[PDB]
DNA sequence: AGAGCGGGGAGCCAGCAGGGAGCTG
RNA sequence: GAGGGAACCCACU
DNA sequence: CAGCTCCCTGCTGGCTCCGAGTGGGTTCTGCCGCTCT
């Protein structure tokens, strides 16, 4: 999936990719000083059109204390059971296409959202 | 203001049922029982009693220029 | 002239539930409801004590003492709950340390009140404007 | 006891009759302009610079303690008196009480100490007072002591007189300060941008907006920049987080991405970072932003300098505005990009500009405030200027002359009697109509203008989303009264329980916070900002906390026992982004809600029971503020509640809609403002007919006030018989409608007779109008003074005689006395004169300039009053008095939008009549009703009918469930009445019955200020104007009307070319001009000696006559002022 | 010496800076 | 038997 | 064949328009200090 970004350790500032061509791999070096680090992922640059299916890690748990959302008794949580959820729907412009409920564990410490 | 001389509608005088009104409303009459002893039986004039504001009362408070 | 008025949350109780489940489940819909449970156990008693609030718990430990030794377990599912960032000491059951951190949080709250009621308006000085009334011929 | 739903009507009214027996409807203006009073003016005055003047022995100039008279008036004697506002509104007198400040002047000189001088209570000059504030004359007095200075009880109060005109201060709706705003622009160079009206709490000083915007694609990717003020270019954000101190990547990521899991945040600063990679040094980044400042320096230390205060003074001075507060300002632009980024990836959303949680309203205190900073700004510098020149060369300065007292006097009675707001060097770029001329037309009109909020839009623009009714003002802003054409949406009016705060210090919030768990900015790792809730305080950014139940529960529980937390202060929660914003300032609109816990109202039958007794518990509104059961809710914060409408909906349902309501109505009604709150059956009508309402009741007749024979008001209306509504709502006993009325309960028969009541006419009775039905009276003032204009010019209020006085316009002195004024009980026509003054010119000394009456108004002159103004002057102000019979073409309005004209007058034997020889007063069209659709005006005439045979005085609240049509109908019914209000009427001119049963019932018509003999206008030849020699402009001046293009593309599609000259040639201004034959400019004529001559040819044999329009000749010799020659060819 | 004079949107058009072609010595 | 302009605000259809 | 010339296109800045007709009101010109007796 997505690649994180690679920091330097000197001089505390971002990394850059590069390929050396003397072991031909792939290092990240920093170009404020001489550090350099080599590479656990060759994946430099990664982009998603489509791949936009989880919406579930943008959801934050805290969502079910909220007066104003919805509860529902008929959708029971997968990992502790609990009767009450809340439902919603993804609410970015990235999701005008779908109107999928999300659904997020009412109970404390649960936190456990889903789909359908 | 003060009472209309006259109902509006038809013409009899109410101008001198104020005072009876005010009088049998606070002998705790109902309205429409206030209304009913002064002979007012016509709508048109139990509006006229009904739906006054006596104002002339709160004129009466300035103390007078002339 | 009745005017028509409902509203309804859409969607999309279908459950086969026997007796032990429809008992635990008119209890956990009217939990605040009870007033002294006789002599029942805490294991037939788990559930809707679990989904249940303190003060709930407060009453029916002082309606029904002879359970507070088998509360004190779930004591602690409302401390990692709310006092999450606490242990409790060597000989420290959860429910009376538990009411202890509760009325300590609610005397710091009332001590708090107090010192910031004294210490914002009686003990300093907030500039403002006074009444003159001096007549004064300044302005002629 | 839990209030039972048969007791719930009483019990809602009763709390809200409790809100308006301690808050009142003007309120706000009072609060606002109290709190100005007490705490705005005197933190302007220290938060001002001292003045330190050296040439050199040093002067100190400090600034204290300001001490406010009441107001007071000194005549030309000196003597001050005590200035009742009867007195200022008569005499023409500004309202106003002397500002008294405390100066300390410390004297510095070399080997010598200082040399401190007490000027104790300096008057630096005069605070216009709002009337019924706390330091009006008219506070904490009683109705009988108020009747005794010959004010009204039932006047409001919160307006201001200026040079005798009651000035109103409309509140103007600004956008929120210190709240990150993100919008999307449209058809930009920027995809996203971010903006923060930054501006630092209880310090009037001008916002300094910031914005952090993003780039659009069509480089590698998304550049986010900062159009930073006073940095005239768009420097990257990378370089000014650099400039604030941060060398490294990861100080500038963890102040701007929170998480460091999520990688999306990290591609889009990529870019940023990737672009301003060549600046990685502190005074490297502060040389590159002050390099494309307004003032750019040749030194880099100056360069320096200059980035270095605009990042410490000017960026973000809400967060900080003092050293070492690098922190807390790089946290709150870290956030600002932050949010930038949610919403550019689509995680977040963008603002509204219409959410009035986005938007304050400046009432008067903020206005004033604001008025009050620039002026004494100006003192100051004043004061600097004349004690400099002093020590330039003098010894010292005595203070009281530098201090220049016009300043602050001038400049608030100049801005609070044109409504320029501002300065008046710089009048045209100052914003209008925040001060207006009081409406005193009726009291709805009064207490409509008192209550009145403005969008500071302009009003010919095209986009429709600042007049939208947009879906948060409930119950803040009536969703009915707005003007009608080019004002639509953008002039508002509050609800009737709404109320606007009026400010507070953030400070025992902020204690409060530090000694409850909050982890300050400046103490803090940022990987603990990634799951800990962010906490907001009148938009700074103070800390982090880890627990928002309990801290929002605690936070709710000090605010509803009047603890720490005061019950203006907002408290808004989001869940779903983690944060907590506590709003303290001013202008956040907000209304009275209950409190529902657990599906249960927290209001019980025991505070409705003491709340039943609120003269002898001395029990309160503000006892249930402090009972924690009613919450004052703004508009931020209903975003997070669940309001209930009514407490039936806490009632378990079949089909449960929600089981978590958080507040609940008090009552619905409540969303209606004052105008909007007459209309009976408001939901029974169409919204535009309510609109209408709301528009016409401000222009009924009525009693405007009951102490209107005191007042000399230019144009005043009066009712005779003003009745109250015997259909009224609940919310009209708070307006004080059934003491100051502004209509009649009519006999309205909805009928088509005779056809004289067609398109919106209305036929009146005028045996009914003979009685002193709809009888008025229109008292017009007129003012005069005796101007003493130099030496020679010398106007005097003198009886004026031929023999001795010229310019007259030829009418009769012989009404006057020998004073120069008419006396009262003397009838006047328009031609005559009332007031005699003649002014002595350098035979005919004196040049008669008598004022004269308005033209066509019969009248008795009802009083003359004679004072001296405030210069000085005799000055006197005469009432005519006109009694106003309705006549065909008046216009009548009920309480639904049904406005028209008096069509014809029958009398009573000519009015059809019911079988008990009952004849409407009022026949209207039934084709009024159906494409209108107002079906409360039917209601009204049914509810009217029953109680008026009833005897009660009828409920039309608008939702109201125990009242309806099948209830009023069998009520009607139960009165040998036909049950839905038909009678058998019969013809009044044959005695047939009419085929049809007529609807008649009393409905309320109220008289609008529109009289037709107030607009006829005729015209044959009379003035014209001066320049264009075309007639002059409207009725009041016996001008022509408008032949405009419309009017001749009509008469070119007519054809009709000879009218067409007529009217735009010979109707107007025919002229005739002489034009040389060969050159075509107009030329020299002596038609006298017939010496026609044309310099540029002299040619005097080809000229010729050519007849054109004035406006041609005047146009023409303007373009040959324009170096332009139309050279006027006849072949 | 007081009296009096002085000092917002929307849409179209025009000029200039970038191309890409052709041209000549 | 005819001696101000301008700015602004409100309102009307 | 490299550098110069010479016309298509892209950009930014400048410019001009924004319903018709009516009442009524207030407030401003004008802004104050001087040099001469
Ligand atoms: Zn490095
Ligand atoms: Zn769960
Ligand atoms: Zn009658
Ligand atoms: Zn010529």
């Amino acid at each position: 999936g997505f690649v994180g970004i690679r920091f330097c350790q000197e001089c505390n500032n971002m990394l850059y990719p590069k390929e050396d061509k003397e072991n031909r791999i792939l290092l990240y070096a920093c170009r404020n000083c001489d550090y350099q680090q080599e590479a656990d992922n060759s994946c430099i640059y990664v982009n998603k059109i489509t791949h936009e299916v989880d919406e579930l890690t943008q959801i934050i748990a805290d969502v079910s204390q909220d007066p104003t959302l919805p509860r529902t008794e008929d959708h029971p949580c997968q990992k502790c059971g609990h009767k009450e959820a809340v439902f919603f729907q993804s609410h970015s412009a990235r999701a005008e296409d779908a109107m999928r409920l999300y659904y997020v564990c009412t109970a404390p410490h649960c936190g456990h959202r889903w789909t359908e | 203001m003060i009472i209309p001389v006259r109902c509006f509608t038809c013409g009899k005088i109410v101008g001198n049922k104020w005072e009876a009104y005010l009088g049998l409303l606070q002998a705790e009459y109902t309205e429409g029982d206030a209304l009913d002893a002064l002979g007012l039986k016509r709508y048109c004039c139990r509006r006229m009693l009904l739906a006054h504001v006596d104002l002339i009362e709160k004129l009466l408070n300035y103390a007078p220029l002339e | 002239g009745r005017r028509m008025n409902s509203k309804m949350q859409v969607y999309s109780l279908p459950k086969m539930m026997t007796l032990h489940q429809q008992c635990i489940r008119v209890l956990k819909n009217n939990i605040d409801s009870i007033f002294e449970v006789g002599g029942v156990p805490y294991s037939v008693l788990e559930p809707v004590l679990e989904r249940c609030t303190p003060d709930q718990l407060y009453r029916i430990e002082e309606y029904n003492h002879v359970l507070i030794e088998e509360t004190d377990q779930l004591w602690k599912v409302h401390c990692h709950r709310d006092f999450k960032e606490e242990r409790p000491e060597e000989y420290e059951s959860w429910r009376e340390m538990y009411l202890r951190l509760q009325d300590a949080r609610e005397q710091r709250l009332r001590v708090l009140t107090k010192n910031i009621q004294f210490a914002h308006a009686n003990k300093p000085k907030g500039r403002q404007a006074k009444m003159a009334f001096v007549n004064s011929v300044a302005k002629p | 006891d839990e209030i039972t739903p048969d007791l719930w009507q009483e019990a809602c009214w009763i709390v809200i009759s409790s809100y308006f027996d301690e808050k009142g409807l003007v309120r706000q203006q009072l609060d606002s302009f109290d709190e100005f009073i007490q705490m705005s003016v005197q933190r302007i005055v220290e938060d001002a610079p001292p003045i330190d003047l050296q040439a050199p022995p040093r002067y100190l100039l400090k600034f204290e303690q300001i001490y406010l008279s009441k107001p007071t008036h000194w005549e030309r004697d000196g003597a001050p008196s005590p200035m009742m506002p009867n007195e200022a509104r008569l005499r023409n007198l500004t309202y106003s009480a002397p500002l008294y400040v405390d100066i300390t002047k410390t004297v510095i000189k070399e080997g010598e100490e200082q040399l401190q001088t007490q000027h104790q209570k300096t008057f630096i000059g005069k605070i216009p007072i709002m009337l019924r504030s706390t330091y009006c004359l008219l506070n904490g007095l009683t109705d009988r002591d108020l009747c005794e200075l010959n004010e009204c009880p039932l006047d409001p109060g919160g307006y201001f007189i200026i040079n005798g005109s009651e000035k109103v201060l409309i509140a103007q709706e600004k956008m929120a300060t210190n709240t990150v705003y993100v919008f999307a622009k449209k058809d930009s160079k920027y995809a996203y941008t971010g903006e923060c009206r930054s501006c630092l709490e209880n310090s009037s000083r001008p916002t300094s907006t910031i914005w952090v915007s993003m780039l659009a694609r069509g480089a590698i990717g998304q550049r986010i920049v900062a159009t930073l003020p006073y940095i005239k270019q768009e420097v990257p954000i990378i370089i000014v987080f650099r400039a604030l101190g941060f060398v490294s990547d990861r100080d500038i990521l963890e102040h701007i991405i929170y998480d460091f899991e999520d990688p999306e945040m990290m591609e889009m600063v990529k870019p940023s970072l990737d672009e301003a990679f060549v600046i990685q040094e502190q005074n490297v980044a502060l040389n590159f932003i002050g390099s494309r400042g307004a003032k750019p320096g040749v030194t880099k230390e100056k360069r320096i300098k200059y980035a270095k205060e605009v990042l410490q003074k000017e960026m973000l001075p809400h967060v900080g505005v003092s050293d070492f507060c690098e922190t807390k300002k790089a946290y709150f632009l870290g956030y600002m990009v932050h949010r930038l980024l949610l919403a550019a990836l689509g995680r977040r959303e963008l603002d509204d500009r219409d959410h009035y949680g986005n938007k304050r309203l400046d009432l008067a205190g903020p206005l004033l405030a604001f008025l009050f900073r620039g002026m004494f700004k100006n003192l100051l510098k004043e004061v600097r200027i004349y004690a400099q020149k002093f020590i330039d060369r003098g010894k010292d300065f005595n203070l009281e002359l530098a201090i220049k007292t016009r300043i602050i006097s001038d400049g608030l009675k100049y801005s609070l009697a044109t409504g320029n707001w501002g300065d008046q060097k710089k009048a045209h770029q100052a914003r209008a109509g925040v001060s207006q001329v009081l409406n005193r037309l009726t009291f709805a009109s009064t207490l409509s203008h008192l209550r009145r909020l403005n969008s500071p839009i302009g009003r010919d623009g095209k986009l429709a989303k600042p007049r939208q009714l947009h879906n948060t003002l409930w119950g803040m802003v009536c969703p009915a009264e707005t003007p009608e054409g080019h004002a639509v949406g953008l002039v508002k009016n509050l609800a009737l329980m709404a109320y606007i705060s009026v400010g507070s210090q953030p400070s025992p919030i902020l204690e409060f916070l530090e000694e409850w768990s909050m982890e300050n900015l400046e103490e803090i790792s940022p990987a603990a900002i990634a799951d800990a809730t962010k906490i907001f305080v009148n938009g700074c950014w103070v800390g982090i906390h880890k627990d928002p139940e309990q801290l929002m529960n605690t936070l709710r529980k000090l605010r509803r026992q009047m603890d720490i937390i005061v019950s203006e202060v907002s408290m808004i929660r989001d869940i779903r982004e983690r944060e907590i914003r506590i709003y303290t300032d001013a202008g956040r609109i907000c209304r009275p809600l209950l409190i529902v816990e657990k599906q249960k109202l927290l209001l019980k039958k025991r505070h409705i029971d003491q709340l039943k007794e609120r003269e002898y518990n001395n029990y309160s509104w503000q006892d249930l503020v402090a009972s924690g059961v009613v919450e004052y809710i703004d508009t931020l914060e209903e975003e997070t509640v669940m309001l209930a409408m009514t407490p039936d909906d806490l009632q378990e349902k079949e089909v449960a809609y929600c089981s978590t309501y958080t507040h609940c109505e008090i009552h619905p009604s409540m969303i209606l403002g004052v105008c909007a709150s007459i209309i009976p059956f408001p939901d029974h009508n169409q919204s535009p007919r309510n609109t209408y309402q709301s528009a016409m009741g401000k222009q009924a007749m009525g009693v405007y006030i009951t102490n209107f024979h005191v007042r000399m008001d230019t144009l005043a209306h009066v009712l005779y018989y003003p009745q109250k509504p015997l259909v009224t709502t609940r919310s009209m006993e708070y307006l004080r409608f059934r003491e100051l009325p502004a209509g009649i309960n009519s006999i309205v028969a909805i009928a088509s007779y005779t056809g004289y009541n067609q398109e919106d006419s209305v036929i009146m009775n005028r045996s009914a109008v003979d009685r002193g039905f709809f009888r008025s009276v229109f008292y017009r003032s007129y003012k005069e003074q005796e101007s003493k204009k130099g030496f020679d010019q010398e106007e005097v209020f003198e009886k004026p005689t031929r023999e001795t006085c010229q310019g007259m316009r030829h009418a009769i002195y012989d009404k006057l006395d020998d004073d120069g004024l008419i006396a009262p009980g003397v009838r006047v026509s328009g031609d005559d004169v009332i007031i005699g003054k003649t002014v002595t010119l350098p035979r005919y000394t004196k040049r008669d300039c008598s004022t004269f009456l308005r033209t066509s108004e019969t009248g008795i002159v009802d009083q003359v009053m004679v004072t001296l103004n405030q210069e000085g002057y005799k000055f006197c102000k005469i009432r005519v008095r006109s009694v106003r019979i309705p006549q065909i073409g008046d216009k009548f309005a009920s309480r639904h939008g049904q406005k028209g004209t008096c069509g014809i007058q029958y009398r009573q034997e000519d009015m059809p009549f019911t079988c008990e020889g009952i004849t409407p007063d009022i026949i209207i069209n039934p084709h009024a009703i159906p494409s209108r659709m107002t079906i409360g005006h039917l209601i009204e005439c049914l509810q009217g009918k029953v109680s008026a045979n009833k005897g009660e005085i009828g409920d039309a609240t608008p939702f109201n469930d125990a009242v309806n049509v099948q209830k009023i109908s069998n009520l009607l019914s139960d009165y040998g009445y036909h049950l839905r209000g038909n009678e058998v009427l019969y013809n009044g001119f044959t005695g047939r019955k009419i085929t049809s049963q007529i609807f008649i019932g009393p409905t309320y018509y109220q008289r609008l200020k529109h009289m037709v003999d107030d607009k006829i206008h005729s015209r044959a030849r009379g003035p014209i104007q001066i320049l264009n020699r075309q007639p002059m402009e409207g009725r009041s001046r016996d001008g022509g009307l408008r032949f405009g293009e419309m009017e001749r593309d009509c008469q070119i599609a007519h054809g009709a070319a000879q009218f067409l000259r007529e009217r735009l040639f010979e109707a107007s201004d025919p002229y005739q001009v002489h034009v040389c034959n060969l050159c075509g400019i107009m030329a020299i004529a002596n038609t006298r000696t017939h010496t026609y001559e044309c310099r540029g040819c002299r040619n005097k044999t080809q000229i010729s006559l050519v007849r054109m329009p004035y406006a041609c000749k005047l146009l023409f010799q303007e373009l040959m002022s324009m170096s332009i020659a139309p050279r006027m060819m006849s072949v």
